[PDB]
């Protein structure tokens, strides 16, 4: 299972995922790169699920949003991006579903830092924190307990570290390799964490 | 035929910018038996000249005033086959609206849909425009309405109007004696007087059709006897 | 205009096809020579100015590993035909696991060219709305050895031992007829091609205004000529008298 | 079936077995599980024989057309994307395809794993087939990017041998190809694993080996 | 049947499209439509064509139309073609809202309708639309906007402009009098001035004037279609100021 | 659906619709693109009514995708539809190959579309010529020019649109290789002003590099225009 | 059946004298027991006189709301008037039935005012739907969602005819809260909208969060 | 200006279809072909057009099926479309019914293909004629015209200056029935020679000759046999 975690504050949003590519009982890679889909204009789509469906849906969304932004010579708003993503997933739900879970993050001047939680049924809501996968069961309470408004980026990263330690200790799949996307102060940074 | 290379516009722009086919349809209308409508205080009346070519024809077999739905009536000046097609389409659109929203179609919505249908035939390939004008009267929540639709697909909102033969002179006669605060009886008398002034000779209960929608009631086509009473005076 | 595209003239010729024939008489001149040891294609390039990149424009395209083509007339139409030929040759190669015979490629090209006639709805439907207005020289090596084929807007394909297309078609053909021999070796084919091109070229022959390709029977591989090869040929040329 | 490939400092080693099965019956021991996609890209076949063969030859056709049209060599990444999209279009139809695409291009040496489910994973070391866990364990145990060609070939051979030893679906011959900047070489065209067992595990050949 | 084809989408010997030129002549023969941008909103004004005193002049705007809450247009040319395209543009705005959950930027809407018009000029064998649009609106990306479309599918942004008959006079008046930071009242008075001067008169007549504007106030975008009474008030103010 | 053959062969052997489209192109504004070591400069005439027309709206120099830009001359609406088709194809290429589209691929696609519109019933050709600047897969900078007939070529420097002959002949005797960004910009301005009125507001200029497409500021253009006016007066 | 348990949620409509109220829980469930959101409103404003409450599958809630907003906006721009609540109710029925055999898994209610233009009279209007568009016009209350039985009990027992705005608020809030306290998959907040012809009052209740 | 020859669906006041007649006119411009038959054999001979000195002669006769071959005159691409159609019809009949197609049915299908291209303004008639030679229980020769009609013949010729060959065939028609295959070949070749230009000859390069008969599948004649026949023709022409 692919563990996804998202946390938005007044001044940032942070997404995190395990970096495993799985083929049955073996790890194809310990540094998977098929989960995060950076999108021009301070937006990021994070996906879980089957690798094939992830690649197809994510690249489709990214290409369509880039097309929109080139055709209209402007950046799509984060909320517009989230609802375009949800609507495409909902279109395919009853025809040929993409079994993928999504966390959608971004910043724009209109709405600040935004986080959207969307499941494979295209159930979506904006949230302050969210998680997907079986590890969601083990990180959600930590997110609830340690989150507060006015949290700083360093504090949020410490929360994520708590989550990673819990996943390593208590989750049946001992996930120890993670990648994080940090959006704040008009820049997107990538970090890798081992626990 | 109706597809392939043989679907090109028959109505095209002239150097001056005019769409002459629409003008010719307008001429065809201006040569047709007069029709008129009057918006009164608590109702709207549409009246027409129905001159029987021969004693053999059955007058009831020809009604130039038709009902589209409860509270909506229609009359035309121009070609009758075109009118039949458009009346069938109007009834269809009325019921389509009624199925979607339950209630009766608002007069403006019907008029816009029909005007768009008319417009299509001035642009789509392989066809001529409709050769007629329509007067659509009706009552809904938003009051009483009297609309005209031209062969080009433009629509106008009228307090009172006349289409067809020598409609400029009829229009002057009607504008000399129309106020917005008339009653149903006064409106019917005015419509009859306008048609008399236009018609050459002597009018009767067989030479005119009249339809009313007043006092929040279903549209009604006056019988021969009612028109006869209106003509007694 | 007044007519339709599929109209016959009173002498039983399609007007559009005949007009298209008047378009192939234009463009740079190319010459094909097919001798026993391989086929060679040569063409003059009419570089329009010093600002145009020579690499970009090119009149000798390869259809498959074993097939090359020289073109004349409308270059956009010619490129359309060539792309179609490339796709079809590779489809043949996929379903049969062998190189397509040159004559088969020529037939496919000619049918594509005549598609505008709307003669039958078999397989794809009619899409082209007019002739292509392109004449081609298609040389290659197949199981039957080297061969040179000519196709034109009417859809007739003719096999040659040597041929010419483009603006100076007639002069080049006159020079080829009186000089070509069936038992010529490859180097003599190169000499003949460049001699004819230089004789009919408005400009003076040089490595930059002449392109060459050859499909040798030894390896059946289309090969483009760089500057050293053209220089080597130009050296052994006869005097321009 | 066992196929594998890995990058090392002189390029890419690609090794496969040669057994084909119909159920538990061995249909052949001389099938060819490495397919030249183009001059610089090799494909390996695992899973359905018809599916792998057809779609890798179809990819070869597509790439030939591309390289004629654009007068340049396709990249391994593009070839893998084309194949993955084609296969994903058949999702739910039941294709069985496990493919490793390896090659050299202007971005260097590249390697992708593509399966019928649409998976497309870049990497430096892959194995597919029933015997791929055994090859993985051997390779990971003895894999160094600084191996020379001889060491890389020897390691590939040993990994294939151990896979065929433990997996009933793999066997026949080991083939080890080497992909380099100017194409590829067949270092080992085909070597019966029969000799490999009595070379590695039981060189004495004086009694039955005991697992 | 080819003998009856008028060949609408065929280049002329000077690389011109005759049907488009004639549609433009028709538009140039229509009543004046003006538009201008203030700091308080976009103003659209238009002269009404007289037909009869019996037309129903209540809540009957026939040259300025609401496309969406934040977009509205003025029409010059054939009114039925305009009705078709206005219906289409309302559909387009709502489709953008459905797909993206946010209101459509004005330029994207103008582009979509202009694409419809261009397509009629390029594909098929039908005549082009005989309408020019003055499309104005507000959106957060580009603020207050005003666009001008022609039958060829062309468009361009403007700070003030006029279409229809005698647009030269109105445009000159706007060029002389339009300023970069005007208030809504100043904009309305200038619109009345240019309407009066293009119609060959000095004091405009309320019966022949359609005036509407579009403001983004307190975060809501709101459209005001001035009645005959409000226009009469503005006419009195104009006759005071001039 | 209309299917008549609009483009046909005249008795002379010409596609008259294509030549009429070429006339339309010659009625457009001038655009110039100059190539350098790893950058290209593109310039285009501006027409805008002062104080009434908005300059920021009309876009003759546009970005297709990550690394490719386009200038065009001829019919604006045709250009918009063709440009949107080209952007769509750029993204489709990225999806199907996992790599951004190279410049040569996009030039070939644009030319294919134009040719196709000379060769299909019921459509007229695009009345536009285009200049396409971008990067090949070897990261080399290239400039392609397409025409309504569908023919294309790569150029070191080229002008399209009205009075393109004068600009071409000017560029022949003034273009050098691997010129610095400042000098390439100045050469583009001189080329455009060879046939257009000298003014900052009559030209839009952009510079293409690996990073992005950047439009040259108003003040830089005005300073270069004063330099051109000085050199002109001093030459007279 | 279980599809409706995936997310949970419920909606409730009630009318008083010249006032009408619509209320919903705020939870977004997942897998029937995991709460992923506590601000997922099921109440949507079509126009000032028309609200819709959409319970059921969240994806279908959002999709249907977008369809309804599209239709209402088109109707109102074409007509240049606010859509009457009954026309909207019939339209919603027709939209749901148009998917009769692959329906949206939604349990809508419509709450608003029917305007009787003489001066204008504002008559409360309430309707509950099933997923294929069958309609139940009512004067006292309407319910929908997985909590339907509890809401029905609370309303049948507590509803009082012709209450003023404050009495209406207290009654509908008590009905909703009592019903929610017995549901495992609904709750986590309640929003209450009380409508009058002059103003709308939006309240969030201090409700149970387990 | 005819005013009636512009469209293929328009009758002239005399009841003629001019576009179809022009398509037929295209047939008279092609190279000459001759078909004759004995009680057991059909021989087809035709002239192969040569474009220039360095060009290979164009192909004149084509195999359709084991016992069917054709020759054509007119627009080559049209003939190729029809050739593909006939080959496919024959092979599909073998595939479906495991028997050689009935020649009458194939020729009727070809003629209906011809006819369908004459009734719509968006089509033109095939501008080519087909001479069809088969053995199906008996030798047979058929002709197909652009207007959609077909005819069976005992001896047939068309193409440019085929009236001389027709004169020769009419003269000797009585002989062909009982003459041997060698004699029949000589007759066909002499009839073809009767259409030659003044300066021209019949050579292995420019002469196409095929035989088909009772036990004799459609077969073109080899260069050696063809050369011997041409020498015999020349020698007994000197007489
Ligand atoms: O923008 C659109 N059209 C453009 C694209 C081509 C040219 C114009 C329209 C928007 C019209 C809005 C009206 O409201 C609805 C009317 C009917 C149905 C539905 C909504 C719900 C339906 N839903 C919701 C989720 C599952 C599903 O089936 C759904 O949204 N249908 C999509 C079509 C989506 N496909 C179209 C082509 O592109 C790829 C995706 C749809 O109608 N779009
Ligand atoms: O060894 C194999 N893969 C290696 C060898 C090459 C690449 C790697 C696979 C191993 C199992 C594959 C499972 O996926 C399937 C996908 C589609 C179909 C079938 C199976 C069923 C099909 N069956 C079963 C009985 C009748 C029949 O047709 C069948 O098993 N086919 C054999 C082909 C064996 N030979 C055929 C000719 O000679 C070359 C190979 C086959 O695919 N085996």
């Amino acid at each position: 299972m692919d563990t996804l975690i998202g946390l938005r504050g007044n001044n940032f949003v942070v997404l995190a995922a395990d970096t495993y590519s799985i083929n049955s009982i073996i790890k194809l890679k310990n540094d998977d790169n098929t989960k995060f889909y950076d999108i021009h204009g301070n937006k990021c789509l994070l996906l879980g699920g089957s690798i094939g469906d992830r690649l197809q849906f994510g690249e489709f969304i990214r290409k369509n949003v880039h097309l929109y932004q080139y055709q209209n010579n402007t950046d799509m708003f984060v909320k517009s991006f989230a609802f375009f993503t949800r609507k495409n997933l909902a279109y395919y739900l009853r025809r040929n579903p993409f079994e993928v879970n999504c966390l959608i993050a971004g910043y724009d001047k209109k709405d600040g830092y935004q986080l959207y939680w969307c499941d494979y049924l295209s159930n979506m809501d904006s949230v302050n924190k969210g998680a997907h996968g079986y590890g969601a069961y083990l990180v959600s309470a930590i997110l609830d307990k340690y989150y507060h408004e006015n949290l700083t980026v360093d504090e949020a990263l410490d929360i994520f570290k708590l989550c990673f330690e819990e996943l390593k200790k208590r989750f049946l799949l001992t996930q120890i390799n993670y990648e994080l996307r940090i959006m704040y102060d008009n820049k997107v940074e990538t970090q890798y964490v081992t626990v | 035929m109706a597809d392939g290379e043989y679907s090109f516009s028959l109505t095209t722009f002239s150097p001056t910018g005019k769409l002459v086919q629409i003008e010719y349809a307008l001429n065809r209308v201006s040569s047709s038996s007069p029709a008129l409508g009057i918006r009164a205080k608590n109702g709207v009346i549409i009246a027409t000249e129905k001159k029987s070519p021969n004693e053999l024809i059955e007058e009831n077999s020809i009604f130039k005033i038709q009902q589209i739905s409860e509270h909506i009536g229609i009359v035309y000046a121009g070609m009758p086959g075109d009118f039949r097609v458009l009346l069938k389409r109007a009834r269809k659109e009325a019921i389509r609206y009624s199925l979607q929203y339950g209630s009766e179609i608002l007069v403006k919505e019907l008029v816009k849909i029909i005007a768009s249908i008319v417009q299509e035939f001035t642009q789509t390939g392989g066809v001529r425009p409709f050769g007629l004008s329509l007067l659509i009267c009706g009552v809904d929540v938003y009051g009483y309405h009297l609309y005209q639709i031209d062969p080009s697909g433009c629509y106008f909102n009228w307090m009172a109007t006349c289409v067809g033969k020598d409609y400029q002179n009829n229009m002057s006669f009607l504008e000399k004696r129309y106020n917005k605060d008339i009653e149903i009886e006064d409106a019917i008398h005015t419509a009859i007087l306008t048609l008399k002034e236009s018609y050459e000779g002597v009018l009767n209960e067989k030479n005119i059709e009249i339809g009313v929608a007043y006092d929040n009631k279903p549209f009604k086509i006056l019988t021969q006897n009612e028109i006869k009473d209106y003509l007694i005076e | 205009y007044d007519r339709g595209v599929n109209t016959f003239s009173p002498e039983g010729r399609l007007f559009q096809v005949e007009y298209a024939l008047g378009a192939i008489k234009l463009g740079s001149t190319a010459v094909g020579i097919c001798v026993n040891d391989g086929v060679i294609l040569a063409s003059e390039r009419r570089i329009s100015s010093t600002l145009i990149e020579k690499d970009s424009v090119e009149k000798l395209l390869s259809i498959d590993d074993h097939i090359g083509c020289a073109m004349s007339g409308l270059m956009a139409d010619a490129r359309t035909l060539i792309d179609y030929a490339r796709v079809e040759c590779n489809h043949y190669k996929f379903i049969y696991n062998e190189n397509i015979n040159i004559k088969s490629c020529v037939e496919l090209i000619s049918e594509l060219a005549l598609d505008f006639s709307n003669l039958s709805d078999s397989k794809r439907k009619k899409i082209m709305s007019r002739p292509f207005g392109v004449a081609l020289l298609i040389g290659g090596v197949d199981k039957n050895g080297p061969c040179l084929w000519y196709t034109e807007p009417s859809g007739t394909n003719t096999r040659f031992s040597a041929a010419s297309i483009g603006s100076a078609q007639e002069g080049a053909e006159l020079l080829l007829q009186e000089n070509y021999k069936k038992d010529m070796t490859f180097e003599q084919a190169e000499i003949l091609a460049l001699t004819v091109l230089r004789q009919v070229m408005e400009d003076k022959l040089s490595t930059s205004n002449v392109e060459i390709c050859a499909i040798k029977k030894s390896d059946q591989t289309f090969y483009k000529y760089n500057t050293d090869d053209i220089s080597r040929i130009i050296d052994v040329l006869p005097s321009p008298v | 079936t066992t196929t594998l490939a890995f990058k090392f400092k002189d390029g890419i080693i690609v090794a496969v077995d040669s057994r084909a099965s119909m159920g538990s019956f061995i249909s052949s021991q001389n099938v060819e599980k490495i397919i030249e996609i183009n001059k610089n890209i090799l494909g390996t076949m695992a899973g359905g024989a018809a599916d792998c063969l057809y779609w890798e030859k179809y990819l070869g056709k597509i790439i030939k057309i591309y390289e004629l049209r654009n007068n340049e060599k396709i990249s391994v990444r593009a070839a893998s994307t084309i194949l993955s999209n084609i296969l994903y279009q058949y999702k739910g139809y039941g294709l069985c395809c496990g493919i490793i695409l390896s090659g050299y291009d202007h971005t260097g040496f590249n390697m992708f794993y593509v399966d019928d489910s649409g998976k497309k994973v870049e990497g430096n070391l892959f194995s597919c087939g029933s015997g791929s866990t055994y090859a993985y364990s051997i390779l990971d145990s003895a894999y160094d990017y600084n191996l020379n060609l001889d060491q890389a070939v020897e390691l590939a051979r040993n990994a294939i041998y151990h896979a065929t030893f433990r997996d009933g679906g793999s066997g026949g011959k080991v083939r080890v190809f080497h992909i380099h900047k100017n194409g590829y070489d067949k270092i080992i065209e085909g070597e019966d694993v029969f000799d490999l067992h009595y070379h590695y595990t039981n060189p004495e050949q004086k009694d039955q080996y005991v697992m | 049947a080819r003998r009856y084809d008028s060949r609408t989408t065929t280049f002329s010997p000077e690389g011109r499209l005759y049907q488009v030129e004639y549609a433009l002549e028709a538009i140039n023969n229509a009543s004046i439509t003006i538009g201008l941008i203030t700091k308080d909103g976009v103003i659209l004004g238009a002269d009404k064509v007289f037909i009869s005193k019996l037309i129903d002049k209540a809540n009957n705007y026939e040259k300025i139309y609401k496309i969406d809450k934040h977009i509205f247009c003025g029409v010059a040319g054939l009114n039925a073609d305009a009705n078709i395209l206005i219906n289409q543009s309302r559909l387009y705005a709502q489709r953008y809202l459905y797909n993206y959950n946010e209101v459509q930027p004005v330029s994207q809407l103008v582009v979509q309708i202009c694409d419809i018009k261009q397509s009629y000029t390029q594909y098929g064998g039908l005549r082009p639309y005989g309408v020019s649009f003055l499309i104005g609106g507000y959106d957060t990306k580009d603020g207050y906007q005003l666009y001008h479309t022609d039958p060829s599918g062309n468009y361009s942004g403007w700070f003030a402009t006029a279409i229809g008959t005698n647009n030269l006079t109105a445009s000159s008046v706007l060029k002389q009098e339009w300023k970069n930071d005007m208030t809504l009242e100043e904009g309305l008075l200038l619109a009345l001035k240019t309407l009066a001067k293009s119609t060959d008169t000095e004091i405009p007549k309320s019966e022949k004037i359609e005036l509407a504007y579009l403001t983004n106030k307190d975060g809501e975008v709101y459209q005001k279609y001035l009645t005959e009474k409000e226009i009469e008030e503005l006419i009195k103010l104009y006759t005071q100021k001039y | 659906s209309y299917d008549r053959a609009i483009t046909v062969f005249s008795p002379d052997g010409h596609l008259l619709q294509v030549e009429h489209a070429l006339e339309a192109v010659k009625k457009g504004g001038c655009a110039v693109a100059i190539k350098s070591s790893n950058f290209a400069v593109l310039a285009v005439e501006k027409k805008n009514i002062p104080k009434l027309q908005n300059p920021k709206t009309t876009e003759k120099l546009i970005k297709l995708d990550e690394h490719n830009c386009l200038a065009f001359a001829g019919l604006n609406a045709d250009a918009r539809v063709l440009v949107n088709k080209t952007r769509l194809e750029c993204q489709r290429y990225y999806l199907n190959m996992d790599e951004p589209a190279p410049v040569d691929y996009i030039a070939k696609y644009v030319a294919k579309v134009q040719q196709k519109f000379t060769h299909r019933g019921g459509v007229r050709p695009f009345g536009i010529a285009t200049l396409i600047a971008g990067f090949k897969n070897n990261k080399e900078i290239c400039i392609y020019q397409t025409e309504p007939s569908g023919i294309y070529a790569a150029w070191k420097a080229q002008a399209i649109g009205k009075n393109a002959k004068i600009v071409q002949e000017f560029l022949e005797k003034n273009y050098q290789e691997n010129m610095e960004q400042k000098d390439c910009i100045f050469l583009a301005l001189k080329a455009i002003f060879e046939v257009v009125e000298l003014s900052s507001k009559n030209v839009e200029v952009a510079l293409l590099t690996e990073k992005d497409l950047t439009f040259i500021e108003e003040q830089e253009i005005n300073s270069m225009v004063e330099l051109i006016d000085q050199e002109r007066t001093k030459n007279n | 059946g279980s599809i409706y348990n995936y997310n949970g949620g419920c909606v409730l409509g009630m009318s008083g004298s010249n006032c009408v109220a619509i209320a919903c829980d705020l939870r977004l469930g997942a897998n029937t027991f995991t709460t992923v959101s506590t601000k997922f409103s099921k109440i949507f404003k079509m126009n000032n006189n028309v609200y819709v409450g959409l319970s059921g599958l969240a994806t279908d809630i959002q999709t249907l709301y977008e369809i309804l907003r599209y239709r209402v906006n088109l109707y109102e721009v074409r007509q240049d008037a606010e859509m009457d609540v009954e026309c909207f109710a019939n339209m919603l029925s027709s939209i749901l039935y148009s998917n009769r055999f692959s329906p949206y898994f939604v349990n809508p209610i419509v709450v608003g005012f029917k305007l009787k233009h003489y001066k204008v009279n504002y008559e409360p209007y309430l309707t509950a739907y099933d997923l294929i568009g069958a309609k139940c016009e009512t004067r006292d209350f309407v319910v929908n969602g997985v909590t339907s039985e509890q809401l029905f009990g609370m309303c049948e027992s507590l509803y009082v005819k012709d209450q003023d705005e404050n009495g209406l608020f207290e009654t509908i809030s008590q009905c909703l809260l009592s019903a929610l306290d017995r549901d495992c998959i609904s709750g986590w907040g309640a929003e209450v909208l009380v409508l009058t012809p002059e103003k709308i009052i939006k309240k969030k209740l201090k409700a149970r969060m387990d | 200006r005819n005013l009636y020859d512009t469209d293929n669906i328009i009758y002239s006041p005399e009841g003629r279809l001019y576009q179809v007649e022009y398509a037929s006119e295209a047939i008279k411009q092609g190279t000459c072909a001759v078909a004759i038959k004995s009680k057991d054999y059909v021989v087809v001979s035709g002239l192969k057009k040569c474009i220039s000195k360095l060009s290979f002669p164009q192909e004149k006769i084509f195999k359709i099926d084991d016992y069917i071959g054709i020759s054509m005159s007119g627009i080559t691409s049209d003939a190729k479309v029809l050739t593909k159609f006939m080959q496919n019809e024959c092979l599909s009949h073998k595939f479906l019914y495991n028997e050689n197609i009935n020649i009458e049915s194939l020729v009727r299908s070809v003629a209906d293909k011809y006819q369908k291209n004459t009734q719509k303004s968006s089509k033109r008639a095939f501008g080519v004629g087909l001479m069809i030679a088969a053995y199906h229980n008996e030798p047979c020769i058929f002709e197909t015209r652009p207007n959609g009609s077909y005819f069976e013949y005992d001896a047939l010729s068309f193409g440019a200056r085929s009236h001389a060959s027709k004169t020769y065939l009419e003269k000797n028609l009585h002989l062909f029935e009982e003459c041997s295959l060698e004699e029949l070949i000589l007759h066909c070749l002499k009839a073809l020679k009767c259409s030659l230009s003044s300066e021209s000859e019949l050579t292995i390069s420019n002469t196409a000759l095929a035989v088909v008969g009772k036990n004799h599948p459609w077969q073109e004649i080899s260069s050696l046999q063809l050369e011997e026949y041409l020498s015999k023709v020349k020698m007994d022409a000197e007489q």
